[PDB]
């Protein structure tokens, strides 16, 4: 060629092979750091989870026994699944230009922990991987929607709402299109609810951390403590390959990049964990 | 390269089971219809079933194979009276189905007699008793996805 | 499309970046001056390279 | 006119012939440089220029790749009649290109069997086939912008 892709001509003008980084990461979705993480080893998973129990009640009239109860128990199957990203790349590109060799293991591994956030909650599952925990959660709470209230009101309302419930709370698992605009939906002050707009607000709401992850879903905020309603079992570690033995890449100077981890879930608390969405 | 079998990645048909036999009638003693057998959505193995047969492991929920083939006890394999399943997961219909008893055309999984253990895939394979109890048809060498009459 | 498989359909990490070159560039202005007004007047020509240089 | 290369600016002083096919007409359209996905920031000036050797290696981007002599296969030559200036410098984004080659008749390099062979910025060298080839193995009447069925 005369160029690589560029604009103008080399002929014509300027030389160099020393060129910036211009890759760069799209749409966070981390909460895997943010809870605890246990070893695993067998190729499927069972949990067990405690029910509420059968107790007796008297609502009118105390003198009599309560019924016993006994530790009663429900089912949970996870098979393992797997998360992945794949990279073609050309050698004598990354050679030449230089960053993009360190920006594709950074990306890959931001990338793994992307993916996993979102099969995790719910991303369209086939029978394959892990469970969708974001659905068998509880549902709208009508009650902390004070009927037309504003949308910044109800992240604020509902973690109180949570502390009520006797869960913990340290923090607000919501989607990044519902904080935006619970942010923009402010009453009649440029002074914002969670506090002022001259103290930094744009990582944290009601003085509790702020966690994005995606796929958590427009008009829905969920509060919990991450580490609590879910821990993560992992059956083998992200890890990278690379491959120049691939049938495909061999022929070609081209090299193979994978990046994957093969996870599982554990629900320590699937049978709680308080959601709402506006309903103003 | 690389090919799914089982866990809703193959397609099965639909297959009638109001066709052959006696047919009951619409009553309780039934359970529920569910992905995994003691599963939860989303999370189940699956056989070469269709419709018919599903075996409860844990709690009074099915969906496909399941159980130690040593014994099988519940009355029949259990069959369907009056809903055809409209997936490929063996029965997950996602409701309360109420089962009967009559002699009913079934769905079978896995190579050889049912007369072993499972395999976790959502099959019958030969285990290290033999001469138990065997499923439907009899005489017969049953392979993967045989059509079984009970 | 994110997973929902292994080695079916794989989601894909990549992403691509093309080079562009960039010639130097010059960004100049002139101003045309003659000496008698500029003399006589007096801070014009002080006022002249500020003036020039900022517009610029 | 004339010189123009722009200015409004048309001439634009570079001449390259869309040949239709043959048995049916087959066309392809100038290329750009862009590696994997399209172009940001305008898509600049085109991978092909006329007299180079080049090849597609994307589905509407083409790129550098030169075809090894030995054993006799099809085209991917996309020479185009050479300009007059700029003949080492390659063709610049306004100016006229055109791929000429894979299913269509091509222009052709090289005055009577005497061939050798063509670097990418447009201009010509003497060499013996021996680790790289261009062009079509040569014809009774082939010269300079001649038309090869290839």
């Amino acid at each position: 060629m005369s160029q690589l892709s560029n604009q103008e001509k080399e002929y014509l003008i300027s030389k160099a092979l020393e060129t910036e980084e211009g890759r760069v990461a799209l749409a966070q979705a981390m909460a895997n750091p943010i809870r605890v993480s246990l070893d695993y080893q067998g190729v499927g998973r069972k949990l067990l989870v405690v029910d509420p129990l059968p107790q007796g009640a008297l609502p009118v009239y105390d003198k009599d026994v309560d019924a016993k109860a006994f530790v009663i128990s429900k089912r949970g199957q996870v098979p393992d699944q797997v998360i992945e990203g794949d990279r073609i790349q050309v050698p004598t590109f990354e050679i030449v230009s230089y960053p993009q060799v360190r920006f594709s293991q950074v990306k890959e591994r931001r990338f793994n922990v992307i993916d996993r956030a979102q099969q995790r909650a719910k991303a369209d599952i086939m029978a394959v991987e892990d469970a969708e925990i974001f659905s068998l959660l509880e549902g709208a709470a009508t009650a902390v929607n004070a009927v037309t209230i504003s949308s910044g009101g109800l992240q604020r309302a509902a973690l109180t709402k949570a502390f009520q419930e006797v869960e913990k709370h340290d923090l607000v698992v919501t989607k990044i299109v519902m904080n935006a605009s619970a942010f923009a939906d402010i009453r009649a002050w440029g002074q914002n609810e969670f506090d002022p707009v001259t103290q930094h607000e744009v990582l944290q709401t009601g003085l509790f951390g702020h966690i994005w992850t995606a796929d958590i879903l427009i008009s829905k905020k969920v509060p919990q403590n991450t580490v609590y309603v879910l821990a993560d079992p992992e059956f083998v570690g992200v890890m990278p390959i690379r491959q120049d033995i691939q049938v495909i890449p061999a022929d070609k100077p081209e090299e193979l990049r994978l990046g994957w981890v093969i996870y599982e879930e554990l629900g320590l608390a699937v049978v709680n964990s308080l959601a709402i969405a506006k309903i103003s | 390269p690389y090919v799914r079998l089982g866990y809703e990645g193959i397609l099965n048909g639909a297959h009638d089971i109001d066709v052959a036999g006696l047919n009951g009638v619409e009553q309780l003693a039934g359970k529920f219809a569910t992905i995994g057998a003691n599963g939860v959505k989303l999370a189940g193995d699956n056989g070469t079933n269709a419709v018919g047969l599903f075996r409860e492991d844990l709690g009074d929920m099915v969906n496909a194979s399941e159980k130690a083939s040593f014994y099988f006890r519940g009355g029949e394999y259990y069959v369907n009276i009056s809903r055809t399943s409209l997936t490929a997961a063996g029965i997950a219909a996602g409701d309360e189905i109420t089962c009967d008893a009559d002699g009913k055309m079934i769905k079978f999984t896995g190579t050889g007699k049912a007369l072993g253990v499972v395999t976790h895939v959502g099959e019958y394979r030969a285990g290290n008793m033999y001469e138990k109890a065997t499923q439907g048809v009899t005489d017969t060498d049953t392979f993967i996805g045989f059509i079984m009459y009970v």
